[PDB]
RNA sequence: CGGCCCCCGGCGCGCGCCCGGGUCUUCCCGGAGUCGGGUUGCUUGGGAAUGCAGCCCAAAGCGGGUGGUAAACUCCAUCU
RNA sequence: CGCGACCUCAGAUCAGACGUGGCGACCCGCUGAAUUUAAGCAUAUUAGUCAGCGGAGGAAAAGAAACUAACCAGGAUUCCCUCAGUAACGGCGAGUGAACAGGGAAGAGCCCAGCGCCGAAUCCCCGCCCCGCGGGGCGCGGGACAUGUGGCGUACGGAAG
């Protein structure tokens, strides 16, 4: 009953009530460290529609990410190559900033498993995401077979492999005519199969 | 005299009448959900572009109002739908008084 | 580099292709690896039929193939609804279900209902211990064989009609001609233009 | 004000919910007599005050609640902010009490953020109905005014003094 | 081929769990700084922009997406 | 002024867990050239490859349509044969270059937040036991979690009463 209002109130974040508390806390977030343990979700409807429950073993971090596109890491902007590759200053980094945010949360806490994350603020330079995490060895997680998929060792470091919903939006996969640059598995699995010379035994 | 090209094309079969699949009735308004959006737009208010829009939509003109809604909200099919529900607030503000 | 009368050619070997090479030397070895994965899957299951469930009659799309009949994916809940069996009961009866499939013709609807009831009338179930609801005595006297081969009800059986011989009569030798193709094709594209000029004489007053 | 919150917590005290100690013996006392008499209905009405924003919200828009105590210091304020606007339209009376910890002690918990009165006792209805006009004067009837009243916008005392020190000079600039 | 030693997947005594289907009647019914738009990069066979990303703007609810030539009107199909 | 509740946080060689590093043929995420080709060379090609960095698993990834189609319509993903050196891209030059039908290999489907309902009907820890081998429990009693929402029935193929 209540959570339908919290969803709909959040979906108007230019109105004067909502753009007040979206910057009284964006001030409050910016005074803290780069990553930081939240005691609770700051918007509980969004957390649980992404897989959060209010029980032992689940944990929320808000982490801070510096906005902007990437500069090419090269001394004095000299890239030493053909003139198409002088791109020092307009470069855009094909993985999203939220995916960067989930990555260095599961890199600090290498024991925790990462489920997904959501947006809770941006200023002009910093962008604030709440990343929700899972202890895979707590017995509230290692019981309950609706949660036992993530205590299975192929889900180790899902954002270093780009498997969560933040990171898979940059892999470019999906069904359709708009997405058949990656038509077996991934982008580099298609490339290997479009470019292998499949010479048969009788040919 | 059935034929392949023209204006009545194709092999003639007879249609199967069926109650449509439930996924297609997805964006209907479903009156409790109408209540949640209509209650919450008076505790929260209007965006800054759609307060400037409805102070062009009462005095200035309408072709310039939609030209302002064309730019901010994306397309033309979205700009008219926004322009007509700001006009239904502007009608309910003034003519329901 | 070119010479006398020859072919201008584009070999796509301008890329380092000797690393990405594929030789089929394990291909007899994998043919006897998936026969043994069929044999040890046939004897592992049951007297249940090998090569899985019953597939529907399905017609192909796309003008080139729409005159043939193909084995499909499931059974399109409407066909399960008319035949009388439940959607979650059906896949342990041996019946494939594809819920996203649509039936908008009636003849292709009634074909697979006839197929699905013909399957149920040639099926024998085994009760665990012999209670047998919807089922009677000895199992069709031990079911006449053990296990079938590459299709339970022969999934294609693309059949054509007889249409034996007719008499070249009047109104049949005289009308349905090449002029009917050219005029019907022209009215297909002169339809929207002629319905525009009619509006222009409707706003004529 | 604290004279009204004290009467309200007195009224909400004896409607205290079930805890797990008394949940044991009640499942005896129903079933030990069910082992002994098989009563078709032994208890007509166990009354309780509901707690939880997701519970209270369904009660208000169905108009089942009769008084909505609502907390003060909910950490994401948007969890609660619709509900004074929502109690007005559904005609259910609401009242803001001090401290989400204090009404959370009524429910044997830490915070509980909202409670509501649905089924009160009949003999004690005149204690629930005595304070409701003392409440809905200040919250429901004032909603045409409490929705206009902005907050904040006061300077610090070290800077609102030097505004006044300019004005006291300006009152001496005249007289 | 035989005999030996150890190990595995599956019948049958005790725990643990256990009202499904059809027809009608009413009520319920959904994921947002996301879609989308502009612009700039990289990428693609994708060409008046296939995908991705930055920044800016930013939704709707008979709505939204797609229908491989930009745009307006209109109808249909299809998915959610 | 004291005490209490909670909320934000600290500390500990606290009771108990976890993670780090290696290998890296295959797999996933990023990053990224130049030689070379164009008989010169910038776009293009080499090539989204080498090198670089980070994560796994015995497989990985993908996966149950915001799909293809445009007709009598098919129906998750992956692999193979064809489509096809085709549509298309390109100093339209050198070169590059998919997919959908179709035939096969294999085939399996589901769960949730929401919206409502059920007196939180739920879970974790500690203590002694029913009673046990090779140790995990349904039973009993205390501490917590949790109403800012655990659990059951429910998922768009509709669902509930
Ligand atoms: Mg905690
Ligand atoms: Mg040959
Ligand atoms: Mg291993």
């Amino acid at each position: 009953g209540a959570y339908k209002y919290i969803q709909e109130l959040w979906r108007k974040k230019q109105s004067d009530v909502m753009r007040f508390l979206l910057r009284v806390r964006c001030w409050q977030y910016r005074q803290l460290s780069a990553l930081h343990r939240a005691p609770r979700p700051t918007r509980p409807d969004k957390a649980r529609r992404l897989g959060y429950k209010a029980k032992q073993g689940y944990v929320i971090y808000r982490i801070r990410v510096r906005r902007g596109g990437r500069k090419r890491p090269v001394p004095k902007g000299a890239t030493y190559g053909k003139p198409v590759h002088h791109g020092v200053n307009q470069l855009k980094f094909a993985r999203s900033l939220q995916s960067v945010a989930e990555e260095r949360a599961g890199r600090h806490c290498g024991a925790l498993r990462v489920l997904n994350s959501y947006w809770v603020g941006e200023d002009s330079t910093y962008k604030f995401f709440e990343v929700i995490l899972i202890d895979p060895f707590h017995k509230a997680i290692r019981r309950n077979p609706d949660t036992q998929w993530i205590t299975k060792p192929v889900h180790k470091h899902r954002e270093m492999r780009g498997l969560t919903s933040a990171g898979r939006k940059s892999r470019g996969l999906g069904k359709g005519h708009k997405f058949h640059h990656t038509i077996g598995g991934s982008r580099r699995a298609a490339w290997r199969r479009r470019n292998t010379l499949q010479l048969h035994r009788y040919r | 005299y059935p034929m392949a090209v023209g204006l009545n094309k194709g092999h003639k079969v007879t249609k199967n009448v069926s109650k449509p699949r439930h996924s297609r009735r997805r964006g209907r308004l479903t009156k409790h959900t109408k209540f949640v959006r209509d209650m919450i737009r008076e505790v929260c208010g209007f965006a800054p572009y759609e307060r400037r829009a409805m102070e062009l939509l009462k005095v200035s003109k309408d072709k310039r109002a939609l030209k302002f809604i064309k730019k901010r909200v994306g397309t033309h099919i979205r700009a008219k739908r926004k322009r007509e529900e700001l006009s239904n607030v502007l009608a309910a503000m003034r003519k329901a008084a | 580099a070119p010479s006398r009368n020859g072919m201008v050619l584009k070999p796509h070997f301008h890329k380092d292709w000797q690393r990405r090479v594929a030789t089929w030397f394990n291909q007899p070895a994998r043919k006897i690896r998936r026969r043994k994965a069929r044999q040890a899957k046939a004897r592992r299951i049951a007297p249940r039929p090998a090569s899985g469930p019953i597939r529907p009659i399905v017609r192909c799309p796309t003008v080139r193939y729409h005159t043939k009949v193909r084995a499909g994916r499931g059974f399109s809940l409407e066909e399960l609804r008319v035949a009388g069996i439940h959607k979650k009961v059906a896949r342990t009866i041996g019946i494939s279900v594809d819920p996203r499939r649509r039936n908008k013709s009636t003849e292709s609807l009634q074909a697979n209902v006839q197929r699905l009831k013909e399957y149920r009338s040639k099926l024998i179930l085994f009760p665990r211990k012999p209670s047998a609801p919807k089922k009677g005595d000895s199992s069709a006297e031990e079911l006449k064989l053990a296990t079938q081969l590459t299709g339970p009800v022969m999934p294609v059986r693309n059949v054509y009609k007889k249409e034996k011989a007719r008499v070249i009569t009047e109104e049949e030798k005289n009308f349905k001609a090449f002029a009917s193709l050219r005029m019907a094709r022209a009215n297909a594209r002169l339809f929207g233009i002629r319905a525009k000029r009619a509006k222009e004489a409707a706003e004529q007053d | 004000d604290r004279q009204t919150a004290t009467q309200l917590l007195k009224l909400a005290h004896k409607y205290r919910p079930e805890t797990k100690q008394e949940k044991k013996q009640r499942l005896l006392a129903r079933a030990e007599k069910k082992a002994a008499g098989k009563g078709d209905v032994p208890t007509k009405r166990p009354p309780v005050l509901r707690a939880g924003v997701n519970t209270v919200t369904t009660l208000v828009e169905n108009k089942k609640a009769q008084l909505v105590v609502i907390a003060h210091d909910v950490d994401p304020i948007e969890l609660v902010v619709f509900l004074p606007a929502l109690c007005r339209k559904m005609g259910v009376p609401y009242c803001i009490i001090k401290g989400k910890a204090r009404l959370g002690r009524l429910v044997h918990r830490k915070t509980c953020t909202t409670v509501a009165f649905t089924q009160v006792n009949s003999e004690d209805k005149g204690a629930l109905a005595k304070l409701v006009e003392a409440i809905r004067t200040n919250y429901n009837d004032r909603y045409d005014e409490i929705r206009r009243h902005w907050g904040g916008n006061v300077l610090g005392p070290k800077s609102v003094a030097r505004i006044a020190k300019l004005e006291k000079a300006k009152a001496k600039e005249l007289a």
